[PDB]
């Protein structure tokens, strides 16, 4: 009975569900494709980067920002509005490294940035997130890997994908830990980042894209969140186009 | 946030706030409870229920102590009543016995909930509470004395009331059975008894509570040796206790 | 100088039998000079007697102050406000003011209806309650007060003994203290009839 | 959104007139009666209970009748709850003018007052307005006693014998044609209790549904004592005046 | 429904609408067209008076002695930001000694247009941005959405008929980076560029309003006789 | 379409409580101006509603200071928080600098004021709930670029004018201004000019009473003209269009 | 609470602006006619509503100042609350600037009060209309404004606010010259009775006439004075009749 | 008009919000079932791994909230993680201004409150969770308290959740009406998880395997949480059942 559940979102519909917060997540699917293989070294981020014309310039912007020192955040959906939950855990950790002089633990920020995903759903004064960032890296715990739904959930997690493309990408993850089962090192999961981006890149073959990807491995860098870059991507890229041919 | 600074709490057009009306709705469907006011001691009692026989109902308070000579028995929703226990439980002691080193009279303890009974329905963003209390106690200036707080935020001093969804049988069966003179033992005889046309689940000492504020007692102290100083005139009666007097009815 | 002796004044307080008195000087200096022969600083609310000493403008102050409080007391619970039930509030309110504090001493003094005790107590600057049965000095001739009221005073008086022991016990101190004196009021309170009776004595 | 969910309770209707001050006047002739009638020589103030009941305790209810200041009393006809708050408001401020000035509070000053909080919450802040009226009956050594009657939307008009509450219109129209100037608080008793037998709303005008209090100048040296009367001393002048 | 007059509130085709429409406020304002190379940057902009009688708008807005803020957008919103470049620009220089930086300018601004489109009362601002700059990277060009997108480009335009200019820059994008060193030229090529987002409203002394920024060259606004050697 | 808000769109794009301000821009009496070299004329109906009515007390006209003028149109009570900064403004300007203050910044600075609508946003504070519905034509003179005119608008955009008419008789007056208008007029040739376009789009007789013309001139200031001169300059418009 | 409660309008208004003009059409009505020498306010006050104690009864007429009153027509709640704002306001001026109010600043500060709230959220426009009238000190020349809901003031030489505005008003500008007033005081109070015994009529009870004169005097006239002016129009009236009568017949 | 949308009571006296609270509690679709026994409270809980790429270890329903208090939740993971949260916040303040251990009685008191207010502002969303707390306290002996939406909590023998659970309440009942006392009987631990795993088994008519089993164990002093591999161990103990 009655007319709404859809006007504000601190309702709940009667079936049990949300509103706003159920429409947000085809927001995120909006998006492009963004992967994370969780290796035993560390993590290794990769993000399909679309460019529309030849009036933008390659290789000068950016999906994959540095959050703390050690921990990739990189993120679908509506770009502006993912870049505000990566500046908020940049606040975050600040203040935890200030309190507690140690680097942020990645269970620790995981449980921060999921409460303030949360809690934009309990008023109606603000709008839900239509964003799921991936996030992870290598702290003294090891390497930990999320993904965060504008829903307020996470897990853990040791391949993830959202956006366009997470139907390919999900079930391209389930072959890699099935031809791997003792696992693999970050140097070669380099290759591999490419790879399941060029498959995920046949829901955007009408599109033509710029690849970038990222590490934090603790014996590649340290534990050090870096780009990859130079000769070691261009071999990542030409591994990439032969297995889609 | 916030974002609401406007009540929900407006009159209709012929008049009569259609909020505190739907408010005393939901006290109509809650359990059934009593207070007889009796020469020489105010006796309550009302009737446990829980969710299943495997939760308790024995670690459930459906009578608390506000302070030491005025305690408190409802009928209507569990959580508002938990909230307004607490809240009273505050204002007792701050806004008042810091001040003036005893604790307030039956009275002026009923004064003061009726103003956050009224605060909820003035004040933007919030909605009545939705219990009718009953708040019996004793003071040395009104005798015994007792009261029925309602989410109107008025109050009305009884001889012997009923509120709860057996309302209507059980004063028309307290009608009859109010005398001018009642004894404490007479009291407790009666408000079990009306209590029991107001059952129709179990019937033990285990599903009936019963608390007397009769006279006063130097053995729930804590402490001798201070005159002045007489205990406890509140005083809850265990499962046992009740089920004695049950079978003696 | 001192913030509680630059208009001196004095009250003496004695309980008897079925009775209590209080009384007071009618001194108001501002420090050598006097400039008043005619200043109270006994008030009565109700049927309970509240005595002030100390700095000339707080006795004034506080006078309004529980003249404020009485009024909602009486007014919300119908009956008088109690001598034991006002000590609270007198503690609570000096208190409240922890800090920077009212400069008085204050004695109350009654007999309760509930019970028919004579009852009195008293209170330092801060306030601590000071029980007694005997009786309480406060002020700035308080040191003479304490001597002079404790040796002829007998425990228990009748009630118009009663007013020849408080009378001398004041008369005494106060024309051996330089800001105390200068004419004084003397009460005398029984069940429910106080009679004021002001006193001849030295003004020089 | 928090705008969708707004009442707007503090806007003109398209005639010029408050939906929430209209209805407050409405709800308030649900409340039972209550008069005033000014003699030259006291006020009689006497109300009809909204509820009466068989179990009801009908000797402490207060509801009608309640003391502002020592000087100054109201008779009450809204909803309780509502007129409570406005009551300790009420009893702050007459104790304050008292407190500043060592001087009792005109009438004139503390009926004003109490209008200005009212006007105040359909002014301003999306609040409710109290439903309550009030006929004060009150002394000042100013022009004697005074009587007033304020509404829910905060204005105050004098009068020398209204009514609020339950048959307003009944009772006024009554109340003009025994009245003469020279009614003194004996007569002015008679009168209160014969208005409310041909408003009432039961079977007799009896004893347990009224309050009942004066302010009377016969009392002793001089000066108003306002007595509010017990139900043992009502049902004693019930007798008086021949009603039963 | 109710899900266009409120900015809080999706939208069931996964949208907000209210940021969609301040997208159009773009669409209604004058055109302007920007393109860059290594060593200069340039914005050409047609300024649009109402009548005869009427002035014409200023579209460049000096936001700094090495940066440059110009509005397509609607005008009243272009004030609040103008500012807030101007800010963050003073801040930069006298706290850390820098000359701030183009693109951190452009993330700074990301965050300020984010916090009124997830609050409710705020809007998006209607207005539409593009920054140039001369840092330490060289020259840039941001093109800043109502959205807080923020896009570095080669040579971009917005306003009406924005879509003719971003063809003749996707053409002739290929000439102007490898001119460097020629302010002259970089000038002469986008005055070509505007010219086909015209339609019969010519370019005189007065409609013409160009800045450049250099390696050499400060922040400079030519207008009047100085954009009259460029017709 | 949509004004269950005061920051709600529209999918046309613009601010739709704004786009509501500008109608109420043809309800005011028509303020004409014309610039020029010599000086500015700033000329104004003030209408008459009654011959009960004192005119001269209702001014459209009025000085911010010693070398700019205003002229409003609209609701002249939104003109009076206006106004009021714009001389807060122009005095704070000539203590923190001791200096003129550009008729350029000083108009900019009041743009300021009316976008400030709003239920809370941005990094500042909205003071208002709706928008200002009064446009200006802020006249003055300057020592960089001379005589200037401006109008304000409640949009919180401002051109430059020669010549500008907001009101009523805005769209009108502003025909004749495309022709007439020529920077070879003379000052007491523009003062005859006002009132020739004050004529036209007069909803009354034209007279003096219901009209007040204004100069600034640096030579003596800015200087509202009195009623007699005003008079003379009537009739002066009146004798040269006889000599047709 | 913020919410706009003042929301402007696509007629080109506000509603709670022409609702609240509205507000005051429905009060009782107030007439202002001001001589050479005096302003006279006069007010309307009902006679529906008997057993009206008159003598604590606000008067609808309250002096602001010592020379300078104010009376009112429109809601009555509401109209107490501006009258305290400007109460206060008079004696800051004399605190702080120095020198008693002048009625043009007085006038100038009410459309200020009212002005603020037209603008603000939250709240909503008043509803009541003023008419105000006095002398300014150090000067002797009648000072007569009237100030509306907006916030807009105009100075006139008559005026009339409240109900029946329209019929009074009609006869004010027939019956006065605005070059030449009336020449005193008595027949300044005569004229501003005449048109008070047009819409209101009903008795001498509904008439309340206050004159102010310059140097601070304000007088308020009694019932008997009232009396003696109803009785010379009532007579004029009918001796005016009477006269028509005999003509007719002749012609 | 609107009553269903904000937390205002409707006619009948209900609050169909409130009620809406209690069909969002099963949406997670998971069981648990929660026994004390002599010296030691159990509760065991269903956990499921959709996919192959999460880590069972992160997925967790079983949360540490003191340091001898545990919760175990049913309904929405995010309603769980801001419940958890408080809840532990609380328990922390407590130590430290009154200088002891946090009792359960008084968390279940605590959190019943706060619950409560989400109904009873209007803006504030009440938290779609039932939250089971198990404790081992050390004067008030081995309890449950169970909130609910509504800031309702209660005392249990036993109780379980999710739902299926009408079916397992049953079972539960039958044993202590059969035996008449109100909390099982037997001192070691590692056998009142055991009897706790046939009930569930019987219940939901299924057998189990080590990563369907989540297992939160308090004794005294203590809350622990049992690996995987452990759980195997108590798999085996009912073949010699």
């Amino acid at each position: 009975i009655g007319t709404g559940y859809d006007l504000s979102n601190s309702v709940f519909s009667p079936d049990g569900r949300n509103f706003q917060v159920e429409y947000a997540v085809k927001a995120v699917e909006n998006g492009t494709t963004s992967i994370g293989i969780k290796c035993n070294d560390g993590v290794v981020f990769a993000v399909e980067k679309l460019i529309t014309s030849k009036l933008l310039v390659p290789q000068k912007n950016v999906k994959i920002q540095v959050v703390d020192r050690h921990i990739g955040c990189v993120y679908s959906g509506l770009i502006p509005d993912g870049r505000h939950l990566v500046n908020r855990g940049r606040e975050e950790a600040a203040s935890f490294k200030k309190l507690y002089k140690t680097p942020i633990p990645i269970p620790a920020f995981a449980d921060r940035l999921g409460q303030y995903v949360q809690a934009h759903t309990l008023y109606n004064s603000v709008r839900p997130f239509g964003v799921s960032t991936i996030f992870g890296g290598v702290d003294k715990n090891g390497a930990h890997l999320y993904m965060l739904e504008p829903s307020g959930s996470y897990w853990g997690y040791k391949g993830a994908a959202t956006g366009k493309g997470r139907q390919s990408a999900k079930a391209e993850l389930e072959k890699l830990v099935d031809h791997h089962p003792e696992g693999l090192s970050a140097r070669e999961a380099v290759k591999q980042a490419a790879k399941i981006i060029y498959l995920a890149h046949e829901d955007n073959k009408e599109k033509d894209f710029e690849l970038e990807i990222s590490w934090c491995s603790l014996s590649e860098t340290n534990g050090l969140h870096k780009f990859v870059k130079g000769d070691l991507l261009q071999e990542a890229i030409d591994f990439a186009q032969k297995e889609i041919n | 946030t916030d974002r609401y600074s406007f009540s929900l709490t407006t009159f209709s057009p012929s008049g009569k706030l259609g909020q505190i009306d739907y408010a005393l709705t939901a006290v109509k469907q809650g359990v059934t409870s009593l207070g007889i006011k009796a020469t020489n001691g105010v006796v309550i009692a009302t009737e446990k229920k829980s969710s299943s026989p495997l939760a308790m109902s024995e670690t459930l308070s459906k009578v608390s102590l506000l302070t030491p000579d005025i305690g408190a028995v409802y009928s209507g929703m569990g959580p508002d009543y938990r909230v307004l226990v607490d809240k009273s439980r505050k204002v007792a002691h701050t806004s008042y016995k810091r001040i003036y080193g005893e604790y307030p009279p039956t009275k002026l303890l009923v004064s003061e909930v009726a103003k956050i009974m009224q605060e909820a329905t003035q004040s933007g963003g919030v909605r009545p509470f939705g219990v009718s209390l009953l708040i019996a106690g004793h003071d040395e200036f009104n005798g015994f004395s007792l009261y029925q707080v309602d989410p109107s935020g008025s109050y009305f001093p009884w001889k012997a009331t009923a509120i709860g969804k057996g309302s209507v049988a059980a004063k028309t069966f307290l009608e009859k059975r109010w005398n001018d003179e009642l004894e404490l033992e007479d009291a407790i005889h009666i408000a079990l008894l009306t209590l029991k046309e107001s059952v129709e689940g179990e019937f033990n000492g285990d599903t009936i509570e019963l608390a007397i504020i009769g006279d006063e007692n130097p053995d729930l102290l804590g402490y001798t040796g201070i005159p002045t100083d007489k205990g406890p005139r509140f005083r809850k009666l265990t499962s046992q206790e009740i089920n004695d007097r049950l079978e003696a009815l | 100088s001192d913030p509680s002796s630059i208009n001196g004044g004095i009250v003496v307080a004695m309980t008897g039998k079925d009775c209590v008195a209080i009384a007071c000087d009618l001194r108001l200096g501002s420090q050598s000079l006097g400039v008043s022969n005619k200043f109270e600083k006994i008030f009565h609310y109700g049927h309970v007697f509240l005595g002030i000493t100390g700095l000339a403008t707080d006795v004034t102050t506080l006078n309004e102050m529980f003249r404020y409080k009485t009024n909602l007391y009486k007014l919300k619970e119908e009956r008088a406000i109690e001598p034991e039930t006002f000590t609270q509030l007198v503690s609570s309110s000096l208190y409240e003011r922890r800090f920077g504090p009212y400069f008085v001493g204050p004695v109350v003094a009654g007999i309760n209806s509930k019970s028919g005790k004579p009852f009195i107590a008293g209170f330092d600057l801060i306030g601590c309650i000071d029980e007694a049965k005997d009786f309480i000095v406060s002020g700035t001739a308080s040191d003479q007060l304490f001597g002079m009221c404790e040796s002829l005073y007998e425990p228990n008086l009748e009630p118009e003994d009663l007013f020849e022991t408080i009378s001398q016990a004041l008369l005494n101190a106060a024309d051996r203290d330089a800001l105390s004196g200068w004419g004084a009021v003397v009460y005398i309170i029984k069940k429910d009839e106080v009679v004021k009776r002001y006193l001849k004595m030295r003004q020089d | 959104g928090s705008r969708r969910y707004d009442s707007r309770t503090t806007i003109f209707s398209p005639e010029g007139r408050l939906y929430q001050v209209e209805y407050a006047l409405e709800s308030i002739s649900h409340a039972g009666t209550a008069i005033g009638i000014m003699a030259s020589d006291g006020i009689v103030l006497a109300a009809e209970r909204k509820v009466t009941s068989t179990l009801l305790e009908q000797d402490t209810s207060t509801e009608k009748l309640y003391k502002l200041n020592d000087k100054i009393a109201v008779a009450v006809a809204g909803l309780t709850a509502d007129a409570e708050i406005l009551i300790n408001t009420a009893r702050i401020h007459a104790q304050n003018y008292l407190k500043t000035y060592n001087e009792d509070i005109p009438v004139e000053i503390l009926v004003r007052r109490l209008s200005d909080i009212k006007q105040g919450y359909t002014q301003h802040g999306g609040l409710r307005p109290f439903g309550v009226s009030f006929i004060y009956a009150g002394y000042d050594d100013r022009y004697g006693y005074q009587l007033y009657t304020s509404n829910p939307s905060g204005n105050y008009t004098g009068w020398k014998a209204i009514s609020v509450g339950a048959n307003t219109s009944a009772a006024q129209t009554l109340l003009q044609m025994d009245y003469k100037d020279d009614m003194k608080v004996d007569d002015a008793i008679e009168l209160a209790l014969k208005t409310l037998s041909k408003t009432t709303d039961s079977s007799a005008l009896t004893y347990d549904r009224l309050e009942f209090a004066t302010i009377r100048k016969g009392a002793n040296d001089g000066e108003v004592y306002q007595k509010i009367f017990k139900p043992q001393e009502i049902k004693d002048i019930l007798v008086k005046t021949g009603i039963t | 429904n109710n899900y266009d007059g409120d900015t809080v509130t999706f939208s069931p085709t996964g949208r907000l609408f209210q940021v969609e429409y301040a997208l159009e406020a773009i669409k209604q304002g004058s055109v302007t067209v920007g393109l860059r190379s290594n060593t200069h940057a340039v914005l050409v902009a047609l300024k649009r008076n109402a009548d005869e009688l009427s002035s014409y708008q200023k579209k460049i807005i000096k936001c700094d002695e090495h940066m440059g803020l110009s509005l397509a957008g609607l005008a009243p919103d272009a004030r609040v930001l103008s500012n807030y470049l101007r800010q963050q620009c003073n801040y930069s220089s006298l706290v850390f000694n820098r000359k701030l930086a183009v693109e951190r300018a452009g993330h700074l601004l990301c965050d300020k247009a984010q916090k009124n489109t997830q609050s409710y009362g705020g809007r998006p601002y209607g207005v539409g941005l593009l920054i140039i700059g001369y840092d330490k990277s060289g020259a840039h060009l941001l093109e800043f959405q109502p959205s807080g997108n923020v896009t570095e480009l080669y040579g971009t335009a917005i306003g009406a008929r924005s879509q003719g200019a971003k063809t003749y820059l996707e053409r002739t994008l290929d000439t102007f980076i490898k001119i460097d060193g020629n302010p002259d030229e970089l000038i002469k090529a986008g005055v070509e560029a505007i010219s086909q987002s015209l339609r019969d409203e010519s370019l005189t002394v007065d409609n013409l309003s160009i800045a450049i920024v250099g390696k050499d060259t400060p922040f400079t606004i030519y207008d009047g006789e100085a954009v009259a050697k460029y017709i | 379409e949509y004004d269950r808000g005061v920051s709600t769109f529209s999918p046309e794009g613009r601010l739709f409580q704004v786009e509501y301000s500008l109608e109420a821009i043809k309800l005011g009496s028509t303020a004409i101006g014309i610039a020029t070299k010599e000086g500015v004329v700033l000329g104004v109906e003030k209408r008459a509603t009654s011959p009960l009515l004192e005119s001269d007390s209702i001014e459209k006209i009025v000085e911010i200071d010693r070398h700019i003028g205003c002229a409003m149109s609209g609701l002249t009570a939104d003109a009076r928080s206006m106004i009021e900064h714009a001389r807060t403004a122009a005095v704070t300007h000539n203590l923190y600098y001791d200096e003129d203050i550009n008729v350029e910044s000083l108009t900019q600075s009041v743009c300021d004021l009316a976008l400030r609508f709003g239920e809370g946003a941005s990094g500042e504070e909205r003071l208002m709930s709706r928008p200002f519905g009064v446009a200006l034509l802020i006249a003055g003179h300057d020592a960089d670029d001379g005589y200037q005119l401006f109008h304000a608008e409640p949009s919180g955009t401002f051109y430059r004018y020669n010549a500008k008419a907001i009101g009523s008789g805005s769209e009108g007056a502003q025909a004749e201004l495309l022709n007439e208008w020529h920077s070879s007029l003379t000052l007491k040739e523009a003062e005859l000019l006002v009132l020739k376009i004050l004529k036209q789009v007069m909803e009354e007789k034209l007279d003096e009473n219901n009209a007040q013309l204004s100069c600034i001139t640096k030579q003596d200031g800015f200087k509202i003209y009195d009623n007699e001169k005003t008079a003379e300059l009537i009739k002066e418009l009146k004798e040269k269009e006889a000599a047709e | 609470y913020d919410r706009a409660l003042s929301i402007f309008s696509p007629d080109g208004h506000i509603f709670q602006v022409e609702y609240a003009l509205e507000a005051v059409k429905r009060g009782t009505c107030a007439v202002g006619v001001k001589g050479k020498n005096c302003v006279v306010l006069g007010c309307e006050r009902r006679s529906t509503l008997k057993l009206q104690d008159t003598r604590i009864t606000p008067s609808k007429v309250s002096k602001i100042d010592s020379h300078v009153v104010l009376s009112f027509s429109g809601l009555n709640a509401d109209s107490r609350i501006l009258i305290e704002k400007a109460r206060v306001e008079a004696q800051s001026h004399r605190l702080t600037l120095e020198d008693p109010v002048t009625v043009e600043y007085l006038t100038r500060y009410v459309a200020g009060v009212q002005q603020r709230y037209t603008q603000s959220g939250g709240v909503r426009p008043f509803g009541v209309s003023t008419l105000i009238a006095g002398f300014d000190p150090r000067d002797d020349e009648p000072k007569l404004y009237q100030t509306e809901p907006s916030g807009i003031y105009s100075s006139w030489s008559a005026q009339t606010i409240g109900r029946n505005s329209k019929t009074v008003r009609e006869f004010l500008e027939k019956n006065y010259d605005r070059k030449e007033p009336p020449a005193t005081v008595e027949e300044c109070v005569k004229l501003t009775v005449r048109s008070l015994l047009e819409v209101v009529q009903t008795g001498a009870k509904n008439i309340e006439i206050t004159v102010v004169k310059p140097d601070s005097d304000i007088v308020a006239l009694s019932s008997e004075e009232i009396n003696q002016y109803v009785t010379q129009i009532e007579q004029e009236k009918q001796e005016q009749q009477e006269q028509d009568k005999k003509k007719k017949s002749n012609h | 008009g609107y009553d269903r949308h904000i937390t205002i009571f409707s006619p009948e006296g209900r609050l169909y919000q409130v009620e809406y609270a209690f069909k969002a509690t099963n949406q997670t679709n998971i069981n648990s079932l929660a026994v004390r026994g002599k010296d030691c409270t159990v509760v065991i809980s269903q956990k499921k791994v959709p996919d192959k790429l999460l880590d069972p270890t992160t997925v967790s329903y079983i949360f540490c909230i003191s340091r001898t208090i545990g919760m175990v939740v049913n309904g929405p993971i995010p309603d769980a993680r801001n419940a958890a949260l408080r809840a532990k916040a609380e328990a922390a303040e407590f130590r430290y201004k009154y200088g002891y251990d946090m009792p359960c009685d008084v968390l279940a008191k605590r959190m019943a409150n706060l619950s409560q207010i989400y109904t009873q502002r209007a803006y504030m969303r009440p938290l779609g969770v039932i939250l089971t707390f198990v404790s081992v306290d050390e004067e008030l002996g081995p309890s449950i308290y169970k909130t609910d939406p509504a800031g309702y909590y209660v005392g249990y023998k036993a109780t379980a959740t999710g739902p299926k659970q009408q079916e397992i309440t049953t079972n539960l009942e039958n044993h202590f009406k059969k035996s008449k006392i109100d909390h099982i009987n037997e001192e070691s631990w590692e056998k009142v998880v055991e009897f706790a795993i046939t009930h569930m088994i019987d219940a939901l008519g299924t057998e189990f395997s080590k990563n369907d089993l989540e297992v939160g164990v308090a004794t005294k002093d203590k809350f622990f949480t049992l690996s995987a591999e452990n759980i195997e161990e108590r798999l085996v103990a009912i073949a010699e059942q």
